[PDB]
């Protein structure tokens, strides 16, 4: 019928490589292929979660603008290499890995001490090179989960802890195509093919489902469319150690808080009955003892209480 | 490196003196991020000397314009070198070519 | 010679391709010159100016 | 100066780091007016901390 | 100037040429749906004030 | 913390008219304004069920470029007037109406023969004008149900005139994305949507229906 749309379903997944996949959605109505494809591409490129290296501690180094004896690379180059380490964490949002190596040769990701909940998807990733036989390196690497891009400058520490900019997104690129679908008895249905390139740390189907869930949660708002003062000012007047006659004069004027008192000027107090110059001087003295004065102006008093 | 050039990059890189250039040929005996030791060839040695050349590299040094001067090796352990070859790149240099 | 080298890499001879808007997914109406250029960062930084 | 394509003809785009320094006594007066600061030094320190 | 000049030019045989429209809003709907060209020559009902 | 996103807290509706509205939503995550706006605009423009006039037949007219005596307007102007007629049909998906008029004056939609299933949104909509006293007009108008917009040239007896079908109730839909900030986060989106309908339904109902369609398109993957 006219008010009866055919709902797309996930048909097949083609794992071209460990980091390259294709996902097919079928069938689609006229025009829905591009509508779904562009939104899915934006969400996939924007909001997928992942893990990244955020902190590194190396035994012998103090900062990143330095060198280590027997190591081919600078500390900055080692940090840049560690910025591209792909790690999958199975049970928590933070982990610390340990690396120890010695002897001439390349130090890669396969030398990281094994952990139960940590998986290395590219063991051949080169970290550094040791060029001397009596040379060794040991470091601790912090990995945590997040989304987006968090530079180290936006987010004390002891000397020797090196911060690393975090790129949490596991998706490298997204492409999509809309083709004709050979359905049983119609020739006006489409098929959406999404080509996904990642770093190998997220499954394509769960990425698609997560993007769809985010889109639906954002849609549910459209589906149902509808429309401190300083503490000292809040203290009572009797907190001041005023004399009996001064307290009586202030009570006769209906002044119960310091905020009420400080807004009154000297002339008004002087014109009030039963208040001489001595009592006004005493009031000024006790206010000055707390760093206050007469003649202050306040907006929106009393303080809504 | 530019990836579209004119052919004058190597001359500017070498004649500026910002790189480390081998004085004599030989083999890379020691390589590190701060120093390079070359084992000189037998026929290029003087009598009564130990045939090694030592190059200490410049690391993170301030320039007249408050910028960084840093040298990085571009040779591996045990590889042959000749007189005039580039051993380490200076700032804005990539394998002996100007890279601005 | 530039066109021959483009042919060797299986690229259009005109040097122009089709692009799509990121925000909407719609194709731009005309082919666009897309390629690689060598860019430089100059010593006039806004940190030293403000 | 950069270009603002979204602005209206009567509007300009000012960095807030510049505006914080430019309008400092106005901010001091406004802080003292609504009870956030009781003295001039309190407002000065509050602005220095950039709360 | 370039954009306003591009959107106000006509082409001899463009997509959607020769149809009669009820107003500018129908023209905008046709253009955004991909059913008509920006340069297609049509007849439109226009109301103007003096 | 990685599966939670900002949601709009302010939803402001401005009612310009009974068929013209503005809706403002904020705050949104960076880039989601364009996503939601483009998706909703595409759905509202292209896929929206409704009833519309498909074709007409006039006894005295056999061709589009023919002459009718006694009527001020020409044939294409009558077709333009018919294209802008807003109706509601609840009985079936295909109805035929008959219009017969005589005399001098404006012939409007209120002169169409009444029907239980059919309804006229705007009886004041002018169909034509009769100038001569001894002039009579008789026509048959077919209304069907469908989605979106179908040009008449894509569908190319005697005396049958094809009219472009405007099934969707949406007359205009536009959106804009502006800056917005929470106290800490500054690069957030603010979505403004301005839309006008033909009067069959309210713009808020149209937005809700489009959002419902998009949400139902995703039910196989949403967790």
């Amino acid at each position: 019928s006219v008010t009866e749309f055919l709902k797309p379903r996930l048909v097949d997944i083609e794992q071209v490589s460990s980091t390259h996949a294709k996902v097919t959605l079928e069938p689609l109505e006229r025009g829905f292929g591009h509508t779904l494809g562009n939104a899915l591409r934006r969400i996939l490129l924007s909001s997928m979660p992942g893990c990244a290296v955020t902190e590194v501690e190396i035994d012998g180094v103090l900062h990143e603008y330095s060198t280590k004896e027997g190591v081919q690379e600078d500390i900055l180059e080692i940090l840049l290499n560690l910025k591209g380490l792909a790690v999958r964490v199975q049970g928590k949002d933070e982990v610390i890995l340990t690396l120890n190596k010695s002897g001439i040769g390349p130090v890669t990701a396969a030398d990281i001490t094994h952990d139960g909940d940590v998986e290395i998807v590219k063991p051949q990733h080169v970290i550094c090179h040791l060029t001397d036989e009596n040379a060794s390196i040991s470091m601790r690497i912090k990995v945590q989960r997040g989304r987006g891009y968090v530079p180290a400058s936006t987010r004390e520490r002891p000397i020797g802890r090196l911060l690393v900019d975090a790129c949490y997104s596991p998706v490298e690129r997204i492409a999509y195509n809309v083709e004709a679908a050979r359905v049983e008895q119609r020739t006006d249905l489409d098929k959406l093919v999404i080509e996904m390139e990642t770093n190998g740390t997220i499954d394509p189907e769960e990425a698609i489902r997560r993007a769809a869930t985010i889109l639906a949660e954002q849609l549910e708002a459209f589906v149902d469319l509808r429309d401190e003062f300083d503490p000292i000012l809040l203290r009572p007047v009797d907190d001041l150690e005023l004399t009996v006659r001064s307290a009586n004069c202030l009570k006769a004027e209906a002044i119960h808080y310091i905020g009420d008192l400080v807004q009154r000027t000297e002339v008004e107090l002087l014109k009030t009955p039963n208040l001489g110059k001595k009592s006004l001087t005493e009031i000024k003295d006790v206010l000055a003892s707390r760093g206050l004065s007469l003649g202050m102006r306040l907006e929106n008093w009393p303080p809504a209480s | 490196k530019p990836l579209v050039g004119t052919g004058m990059e190597r001359a500017v890189a070498v004649d500026s003196g910002v790189t480390a250039v081998a004085k004599r040929g030989g083999v890379v005996q020691y390589v590190d991020a701060s120093r390079i030791v070359i084992k000189v060839n037998e026929d290029e040695m003087y009598p009564g000397e130990a045939g090694i050349d030592i190059y200490n590299l410049t690391k993170y040094t301030r320039s007249n314009q408050n910028t960084c001067i840093n040298q990085m090796p571009c040779v591996s352990l045990g590889e042959p070198v000749e007189r005039g070859d580039v051993l380490a790149d200076g700032p804005s240099t990539d394998l002996g070519e100007l890279a601005l | 010679e530039i066109k021959e080298l483009l042919k060797l890499g299986d690229l259009p001879t005109s040097g122009q391709i089709r692009l799509y808007d990121g925000r909407t997914g719609e194709q731009f109406e005309r082919p666009v010159t897309v390629g690689y250029m060598y860019m430089l960062k100059l010593n006039h930084l806004v940190d030293d100016k403000m | 100066i950069t270009v603002g394509p979204y602005l209206r003809l009567h509007q300009c785009g000012l960095p807030k780091k510049m505006a914080l320094e430019l309008f400092k006594p106005f901010i001091y007066g406004k802080l003292e007016l609504r009870g956030l600061a009781t003295t001039i030094k309190a407002a000065k320190k509050m602005v220095e901390r950039e709360e | 100037v370039l954009g306003l000049y591009y959107m106000t030019r006509d082409c001899v045989n463009a997509k959607g040429e020769g149809m009669v429209l009820t107003g500018p809003k129908e023209a905008e709907r046709l253009y955004r749906s991909g059913l008509a060209s920006l340069h297609a020559r049509v007849k439109v009902r226009i109301t103007e004030y003096e």
